[PDB]
Formats: structure tokens, sequence, C-alpha cells
RNA sequence: GAAAUUGGGCGCAAUAGAUAUAGUACCGCAAGGGAAAGAUGAAAAAUACCAAGCAUAAUAUAGCAAGGACUAACCCCUAUACCUUCUGAUGAAUUAACUAGAAAUAACUUUGCAAGGAGAGCCAAAGCUAAGACCCCCGAAACCAGACGA
RNA sequence: GCCUGGUGAUAGCUGGUUGUCCAAGAUAGAAUCUUAGUUCAACUUUAAAUUUGCCCACAGAACCAAAUCCCCUU
RNA sequence: AUAACUUGACCAACGGAACAAGUUACCCUAGGG
């Protein structure tokens, strides 16, 4: 009976955290700083995901392209085979066309 | 997982409240109590019209019964009612015979008499004068 | 504006309150149920 | 193998009674074919241009500052 | 594992009053993974289950299987702790009120899975002389029933 | 082939003895016809689907007014097996706007403009 | 065609495509007739006439080749003496 | 980029281009945006229109 | 639909008849009217000077939940609906009958 | 398919997440394959109620096991199991958990701005920008490369 | 041979595709190493713009049966 | 092929793969009757 007896413990959540309190500062830093940085400059993450996104063949290649060089080995070979497969499904398969 | 079920016991229990009274492992075994709890409840509404239909001959069977005890057969007695212009229906024919057969022996009297009155007017044919209780009344 | 007249009596504008414009997000589609999944399309 | 009774020709032939009543109400018209030309020419006119008015009137409904901001009342509490 | 039944010697009633019938003693006993099967224990369990326990000591001192040792067990000791522990006066006054056998916590051996079986045997004993067993029903009974349903019967879809 | 039936016009000529058997006059005849369905258009080609809808009986045992022209003749005749129809005949007049809401058809097929529910 | 590219991920352009047809900005696809130029001497002169004319393309053809191309060639393209460049924009349809 | 009541200026194109059409043009009003909506091209009309009321 | 009704009786009618509960209400169409020894019975219905039948509104209730399934096999065609409909229940206080022959 | 040129967690939480408590146990001559599982409390120098399966409690004329009912469990009446594959045989003992629709070209809807839109590149004869909204799971015989094997 | 890898091989073939409720919805064909499949059409669905659609009366449609086409009125 | 105009298949399996035969009771797999 895959339910639990006792209800779990309470979640205790600070809304007014030092993260939550300053969440979104800094998004116009563009169009109230002059231009001198864009918010895409704000965002902190891997290197070949910082102001861009795309579907997941296209985030395996620009990783690949990227950071690729620097991947260790079997993370390199499962990431050339991922680009493969998805290739081969996005392009062969699927309802519309 | 990222999010699986929490709220799947009452799915279930959604279902075995209505299979608790059936036998064998119908009554605990979610994919067998599905089946018959779907093939429960079609039963259940295809069964309303078999509740009126069924209560409609058990009408006729008494009140069959309750006119055959005064000579009278039923299709003469709900025939020469309708034509004396009353318009009771076989619910209250069938309560009557039960519960006030002396209503219904009347009735049955009213019924037996127009039945004749129809033999006689449509035995002494041409113009003539009408029977008493098959005169009607005429609505404008 | 009678419009900032009628914010004056309405409660205050939050992250509880917001809503998008009606029109804007189409619901999505996804094939469970008897409906939108047997075959699935 | 299937074999007719009394109710299925007496029912048939109570169809056929009607069908010879509907024959004769059919056999005397009111009017001519000639007369009858155009006789209601306008009323059809109006009509199908009733059909084409309510085709050729439809658009989006109109959006109005009370709903949208009526849905600021979903935190409406007491004081 | 659940262990509800050793825990029923431990209810303690509030005292009683003058003007109200003695309450007969309740004991209840059990032995847990014995080595036998749930299903073999049922026709010994099953055999004691209205009995004097000295009827059932006795019918159980004849019988040749594995279990009416083990229940015999059961039984004497809990006569013992029907007297030491819970104000039982005579030992001989004593009845099978329940006697049942569920399984235990059984064990696999791979020869081809094959389960060491397991099981448990729990009694109920009470104070007081064994329950007179139900007499068959007479004709008289069985007059009485079905005249008291004709007499039962109403008109059924009227008023 | 299954086609559709012309039926020669000898069918719709009324002799004296149709004038002796309904209630019919040659000269002046009636003006408005009432139309029921009385059998369905199904396993009815479907010709005769359009024809009851047009007409405006899709439902049954519903008397529907028709003008006795030769076009909704022509209609009517294509349909005559499925329908009944009736004169609309008329014992006081047509309803004027005093008369418009008190009026019952009857099932005589006269359509009377005074219709209280007392006795006579 | 492909979708996803494996170098870039975007579409690619069949090029059959381009080698045969003609899109005008409107929508419309040009394209040549089959065989304008095979057995010619035994066509009839009204035939040949038919079959050297720049025809325009269906519907369901004419959205098959946008399929197959890309937004570089769905483009306004203001070149300087082009015989074309009367037939892009579309003139005086009443839908 | 209608500012104010364009209830009035519903009901003052309406008044204004039902002789272009015989009928009142079909129009929606989008009160929180602020624009107007009509039906069929009447661009030059309005922009004419609206030089004369003195937007 | 006919109901056959004493004094101090009840009847459980299928609609909201939109009366407050306590209200008396006059049945008319009452079609016949029987005592031990006679009946009198009208064509359709009896006058409104020679009988006079009424009622209070007792409460106004729904019924109980009332299931509709359909199902068809090898279709994957499986609806059901609950309805409840609403009802009120009469209590049939008097029938006073009148010498009006 | 170029180039010139340009410039900590809206993660998982013991069938999940690592195969991993371990490359162990086990299997294989070997290369190699490859598991499962734990839950007291501040202190152990303090020893409930819920799956299926059963038991308490075997059975009573008749029949997809119910439904209409009914004073009444049965008796009366009505009722050709579900999935899938065909115009109309397949699979499933049962329970629990796990297990299958991924793409925004164009169109549409909703905003912004508007002869211009866009935070360069791009589009524009009302357009452009932004968002929303569309594209599954399992299953061969094989082929090739490199090892391990008499 | 067997193992690991390519490898989530490939499968027009088999099997499977998980909440609710409502709505609209079934039978011309042409090509194809094609007839266990696809593409176009036909039919189907939504949204939009407009103006006719359906039923049909005279007249009318070839020489060597039932009907249909066409078609104003209604 | 031809400077060009043009010309080019019994591509006849005739909407045409630029060029590929017999056989397997050793057949094998996925399915259908
Ligand atoms: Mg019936
Ligand atoms: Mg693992
Ligand atoms: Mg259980
Ligand atoms: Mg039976
Ligand atoms: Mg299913
Ligand atoms: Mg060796
Ligand atoms: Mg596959
Ligand atoms: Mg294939
Ligand atoms: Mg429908
Ligand atoms: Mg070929
Ligand atoms: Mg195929
Ligand atoms: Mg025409
Ligand atoms: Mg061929
Ligand atoms: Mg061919």
């Amino acid at each position: 009976i895959g339910i639990r007896l006792t209800l779990p413990p309470p979640k205790v959540v600070d809304r007014w955290n030092e993260k939550r309190a300053m969440f979104g500062v800094y998004d116009n830093i563009g169009i109230l700083g002059n231009f001198e940085k864009h918010p895409k400059e704000l965002i902190r993450g891997p290197i070949w995901l910082r102001g861009w996104k795309g579907n997941e063949l296209q985030r395996c290649i620009r990783k690949r392209k990227m950071v690729g060089s620097r991947m260790f080995a079997d993370d390199l070979h499962n990431l050339n085979k991922r680009i493969r497969y998805l290739y081969k499904h996005f392009n062969r398969h699927g309802k519309f066309r | 997982l990222r999010n699986r079920v929490t709220d799947r016991y009452f799915r279930i229990q959604e279902v075995l409240k209505h299979a608790r009274h059936f036998r064998g492992r119908k009554n605990r075994c979610y994919r067998l109590a599905v089946r018959t709890v779907i093939r429960a409840f079609v039963k259940c509404t295809k069964a309303r019209y078999l509740k009126k239909k069924n209560m409609r001959t058990l009408w006729i069977n008494r009140i069959t019964a309750a006119s055959q005890e005064h000579g009278l057969k039923y299709p003469a007695l709900i025939g020469n009612l309708v034509k004396c212009q009353v318009e009771l229906n076989r619910k209250v024919l069938a309560d009557l015979a039960i519960y006030e057969p002396k209503t219904f022996k009347s009735l049955a009297a009213l019924a037996s008499r127009r039945r004749h009155e129809g033999f006689a007017a449509a035995l002494g044919d041409g113009k003539e004068p009408e029977g008493i209780f098959s005169r009607v009344v005429q609505y404008h | 504006a009678r419009a900032l007249d009628l914010l004056r009596g309405l409660p205050r504008v939050s992250l509880a309150n917001l809503k998008p414009n009606p029109g804007s997000k189409k619901p999505e589609r996804r094939p469970r149920g008897r409906r939108r999944g047997r075959k699935c399309g | 193998p299937r074999f007719v009774s009394l109710r299925a020709k007496q029912n048939m032939i109570r169809r056929l009674e009607i069908e010879a009543e509907n024959h004769y109400w059919l056999s005397m018209p009111y009017m001519t074919r000639e007369q009858e030309r155009g006789h209601a020419a306008v009323r059809r006119r109006e009509a199908f241009e009733a059909i084409k008015a309510a085709a050729t009137s439809k658009f989006p409904p109109h959006r109005f500052i009370a709903d949208q901001l009526d849905h600021l009342n979903v935190t409406k509490k007491w004081s | 594992i659940s262990r509800k039944w050793e825990k029923k010697n431990k209810i303690v009633y509030p005292p009683q009053l003058p003007g109200e019938p003695r309450r007969p003693a309740e004991i209840y006993h059990c032995r847990r993974q014995i080595k036998y099967s749930k299903d073999k224990m049922w026709y010994l369990a099953k055999l004691i289950r209205g009995m004097s326990i000295d009827q059932a000591l006795a019918q159980l001192e004849f019988n040749d299987k594995k279990g009416a040792k083990i229940i015999k067990e059961v039984l004497l000791e809990a006569q013992d702790m029907a007297v030491r522990d819970h104000n039982v006066e005579f030992r001989s006054n004593l009845y099978i009120a329940e006697s049942t056998s569920g399984r235990g916590q059984c064990l696999k051996r791979i020869r081809g899975i094959m389960e060491k079986v397991y099981c448990h045997y729990f009694v109920k004993l009470v104070e007081g002389p064994p329950p007179p067993p139900e007499p068959p029903k007479t004709a008289v009974a069985h007059a009485k029933e079905y005249i008291q349903q004709l007499r039962s019967r109403t008109i059924v879809h009227t008023l | 082939k299954f086609t559709r039936s012309r039926i020669p016009e000898k069918v719709f000529q009324a002799s004296p003895e149709d004038h002796e058997k309904y209630g019919g006059d040659p000269q002046n005849p009636h003006k408005l016809h009432i139309v029921t369905r009385i059998k369905s258009t199904r396993r009815r080609p479907y010709w005769e689907k359009d024809i009851i809808k047009m007409l405006g009986l899709e439902k049954a045992h519903t008397p529907q007014v028709h003008k006795n022209i030769p076009s909704v003749n022509a209609k009517l005749k294509v349909v005559k097996h499925l329908i009944r129809i009736k004169p609309l005949k008329l014992p006081q007049g047509l309803p004027a706007e005093e008369n418009m809401s008190n009026t019952c058809l009857k099932s005589t097929g006269e359509l009377v403009v005074q219709w209280h529910l007392k006795p006579v | 065609l492909t979708y996803f590219s494996a170098r870039k991920g975007k579409r690619k352009t069949v090029k059959a495509v381009i080698d045969r047809f003609l899109r005008l900005h409107c929508g419309l696809w040009v394209r040549r007739k089959a065989g304008y130029k095979k057995k010619l001497w035994k066509k009839t002169p009204a035939r040949k006439k038919r079959l050297r004319e720049f025809v325009f393309c269906n519907k369901t053809q004419s959205k098959l080749l946008d399929k197959m191309t890309t937004s570089f060639w769905k483009r306004r393209n203001w070149y300087v003496d082009d015989p074309y460049q009367k037939y892009h924009d579309r003139t005086n349809l009443k839908v | 980029k209608v500012e104010g009541d364009i209830w009035a200026l519903q009901k003052d194109v309406e008044d204004f281009l039902s002789p272009l059409l015989g009928k009142t043009p079909v129009t929606q009003v989008n009160e929180v945006t602020g624009t107007l909506r009509i039906k069929g091209y009447f661009d030059q009309e309005l922009k004419a229109w609206l030089l004369e009321k003195g937007f | 639909r006919q109901w056959k009704v004493t004094s101090e009786d009840l009847i459980l009618i299928g609609n909201e008849l939109d009366l407050a509960c306590g209200e008396r209400i006059r049945l008319e169409k009452v079609l016949l009217v029987g005592a031990d020894n006679f009946t009198l019975l009208g064509k359709p219905l009896l006058g409104k000077d020679l009988v006079r039948v009424e009622a209070t509104v007792i409460e106004k209730t729904e019924s109980w939940p009332r299931i509709i399934m359909r199902f068809r096999k090898r279709k994957n065609f499986k609806k059901k609906r609950i309805v409840t409909t609403p009802q009120t229940v009469l209590r049939i206080n008097s029938i006073e009958i009148a010498p009006c022959l």
C-alpha cells in the first residue's frame, strides 16, 4: 500500500530569504543602465547555454562544439551517439511533414 | 521519478466502494472489479426502461385478474372505460383493484354497461336515440 | 481614466493575482484519456 | 422461410389507405403553376439576406477593463 | 511482523460493581515461528475450538500429527499463566474460545525455489464451562420460520 | 438499379367516387395542407431524407402547414409514403391578432380560434 | 528533407527545388513545362507553343515547395533589370 | 493609440462609416489596450477623418 | 400522473414546484372520489365545486445520486454521468366533498 | 556544405539517482556478464487502522455472477466477459511499483511597436518582435571491427 | 563460435500507447519493384471571407428500360 | 552529343532504379492463413 501513514515534516519556507527578497534585481540593467550590459550577461550556468535556448539536438551540437574538446572520453562518446540518434529521429521520424 | 502519483489509494477506492458486495475476487481486485463495476452501471441505467415496462405488465396482470373476477376481460374493461371518458390509468386501476374493490366492481359495471350499449347501438343501426352512458361531453 | 479609479477599490496587485491575457495561452494537448490518446492521433 | 400473418396484412393495408387519401388531397391544387410564380420571392430574398447578414457579421467580442481588473479580487480578504 | 496478540493480556479493566455479574477471565497466548505449515495447523486448531482444556489436552495427546504436541505445550503453558498470572482459581475451569493459526515468516531455499514454511498458533482461553453446543433445529423451528416468512410478506409494488 | 421514381399524372386525378369518399370539392379546393411524418426516413433514399428536412418534418407526429401549390405538391409527391396529408379546414375565420394566442389545431383537421377548456 | 542539420541545427533547402522553380514574392511558384525540349519534330506547333510557357503551380505544389526551401528564398529581391519583377506584387485580387 | 472613452469613438466611427456601407460597420473595441477594430479596409478614410477631427 | 390519495398522506413529486415549504395547495384535476358506499367519477374530471383536495409542501429535496453509464465494447466507448433530480413532498391534508349533484 | 568578413539546482531520494553496500556475491575455460538489500529512540549502560494472500467464518437447485428489485441473502425478471486484430483468434493468476508524443518553417490566438519592427546580422507593398500551441514504446535474423576461446 | 563495441543497428511487420466531459465525423479514384505501404485526389475537421446552395418546370441534350443531365419558381 | 538550332531508349516491367541470374528437404527472421 504505497501511501505513507504519518504526514511528513512541515516545509518551512522563508519567503524573506536573501535570494527571494533580492530576486529579479538587475533584470533591467540594460534599459535603465544605459545599455552597458544585456540581462543575458546576468545569468550563470553552463558556458554553452548562457543566453541561448535550443531544443535537445541543438543543445548537444552546441555543447559539443563549445566544450566538447575538454569533455571526458565516454561523455564525449555518449554525446556523439546522442547527436547521431537525435539526428536520425528529428530528421526521419514523426507525424508532420 | 520527478512526479509520480501519490493519490492512488483513492482512485482504487472510488471504484471498489461499488464492488464491496460482489462475490469472489471481484470485491477486492481492482482489475476484476472495474469490469464488473462498469458492467453493473450499464445494467443500472438500462434497467430504468425495464422498470417502467415491468410495472406496466404487472398492472395489466392485476387488472386482468380483478376484472376476470367480475366476468369481464381486460380489453373490454379498458376499452369501455375510455369510451366513458373515465381516463383513469393502469396504476390507479390496479391499486383500486386491490384496495377499493367496490369502486372496482362499480367500474366493471360501468364498463360492461357501456359494452352492452355498444352492442345494442351497433345492432339496431340507423337514426335512433344514443345510449345513456354512451353520450360524450363535448369540450370547447 | 476611470480605470485607475477602479484600482483604488481593488486589493493590491501581487504575485498571487496575476493572470495571462485570455487567448494568450492555448492549452497543451497531451495523449491521456479517452479522447486525446488511445491511438493518440 | 417467413410467412405473412393477419397483423402484417392489416398493417400494410392501413398504410395503403393513408397513402390513397394522400393521393386524393394532392389532386387539387389551389393555384396553377403560372399563378404561383414569384408569389413568395420577396420573403425568400429577405430570408436569405438575413442568412447572408448573420454570416458576414462575425467578429471577436469586446474586451473590457472591468473583467481584467476583476481578476484582482481573488485575493480579496477581510480586515 | 505484527504482535498484537501478546499485548491482549495487558488490558486492565476498571473494577466492577457489586450489582454486576462476574466477568470471566480471558487469556491470550500464542507461539510464533512453529516450523509447520499453517494449513496443517488448521485442522488441529479447528479440532479444539469449543472444548474444555481437559478435553483439548486429552484429544491432542493421542493425535499422531506433529502440531498436536506443540499445541499441547501452548495449552499447558496458557493453563499455567491462567492460574498464576490472571487469577483463575480452577485449572479445570477453562475452555478454548479461539484457536487459530496464521502463517509465519517463511524462508526460501534455492534448489528451483522451495519455501521453508513456518506458522503461528493463537489461543484465547476463557474462564468458565464450555458453552453448550448448538442444537440442530427441529421441525417446530423450521415450521415457525416458514410461517413467519409467510406472515412477513407484503403486497408488492402498489400502495 | 434502384432509382428515383416518377409517378404518372393519372394517379393524381380524382374521380367523383373519391369526392364521395373523402370530403373534397374539385371546385373551390383547400388552401393549406397539414402534413405529418408517420414513417421513418431511415432505410429510405437520401433524396427522401432531404425532402423531409425541407418540408420541416424531421419530428414524427408533428403537424406542419403547407401551401397547396404545385411546388410544395411536387415535394409532397416525392415523400407521400412517409407522410399524412389532410386539408386545413377553418370553421371560424383565420385567426386575427386578438385570437392569435388562443388557438388549437384539433385532430379532425380544423383549427379553432377560440380554445376554452370548458364543456359545452 | 533535413529538418535539423548536424552542424547548425537549421533547416536545409532542397536544391533540386531551387534548380527547377521560381518563387515569386506573392507565393506563386513558376515552372517550365516537362518535355519542352524533347522530340520537337513530332509535336504540333500549338503544342510546342504550349510547352514553351512559364506555368504557375498548384496550391499544394506551392505549399510543398515552400516547405522544401527556407526563408532566404522567400525574401524580397530588388534586382537591377529583373525580367520577373513586375510579377512579384499581386495586383487587384478580390480574394 | 486611443486614450479616453473608446465607446464614443466607436459610436462616431460607426456613424461615419455607415453611409459608406449602408449598414453599421462591424467593430470590436478593446477597452484594455485601447484599440478599435473595424472590418474592411477604411484606412485612408479614417486617417482623413481623424485629421479633420484634429488628432 | 394519477395519484390515488387519501387524507393524511404523502406524495413524492419529481420536480421542484417553486413553492415555499409549508404552502397549502388546492390540487385541481381530481378525477375519481370514493367513499365506502359511493363513488363519483368525472368525464374526465370532476367539478371544482364538487370536490376540494388540499395539500401542503413539506420538503424540497434532491434525489439520491443516480448513475448514467454508457459502454460499447471494443470501441473505447465509456461515458459516466451522475444525476440528481429535484423533488418535493406533498402532504394531502383533506379531501372535502360538497353536495353539488 | 564552406569561406572572405563579423566579433549552485521549479535534480533524484532505496524498483529513483551511479552497476555500485560492490565491479563484490554469483555465472563463464576465458574475453566477459553482473546482482540484491537499509530504516527504533535523546538515551537500548531505557527492549494501531491500509494491497494481494489468508484466518476469524466451507457449502445449498439456476448458470459473465450483476442489475431491477424486494418484508426478505437466494428464489422472480433482464442480461452472448474485457483488450486487440479483422467488413463483423490474440493477451492477461492476482497485488504493488515502474512503463510509451520529443521539433515552432508557415498559418492561427494574444500582447508591444508600427511604414517600420528587432538589444547589429534579419525581415518589411501592414509589417515585424515576443509568447502560446504539432510530431511515441518494445521486439529480429543480420553486417562490420576488435578481442577471448582446441 | 562466443564476447564487447558500432548499437537506442534496421523492421512498410507483430504487440502496446495511461485523467474527465462535450461536439463534428465512414467507402470516388490515379500512380507506385505497387496492391501488409506511400503520394496526390475524394471524403472528413477547425477557423475565415463572401454569396448563393439544395429541391427543381417549360424548353433543351444523335445518328448508327428504370432513369440522368440541365433547370426558373417554390 | 552539338557553335547553335536540335537530337538521344522494345527506358515495352511503357510515371521509366545509370548498370545486378538460378536455388536452399540446412534455409533463417518478422508476420499472414
Ligand atoms: Mg411500454
Ligand atoms: Mg542499478
Ligand atoms: Mg487485505
Ligand atoms: Mg435466471
Ligand atoms: Mg485499453
Ligand atoms: Mg589446447
Ligand atoms: Mg525499432
Ligand atoms: Mg519497411
Ligand atoms: Mg455526435
Ligand atoms: Mg518502377
Ligand atoms: Mg507494404
Ligand atoms: Mg441556376
Ligand atoms: Mg514497372
Ligand atoms: Mg508502370
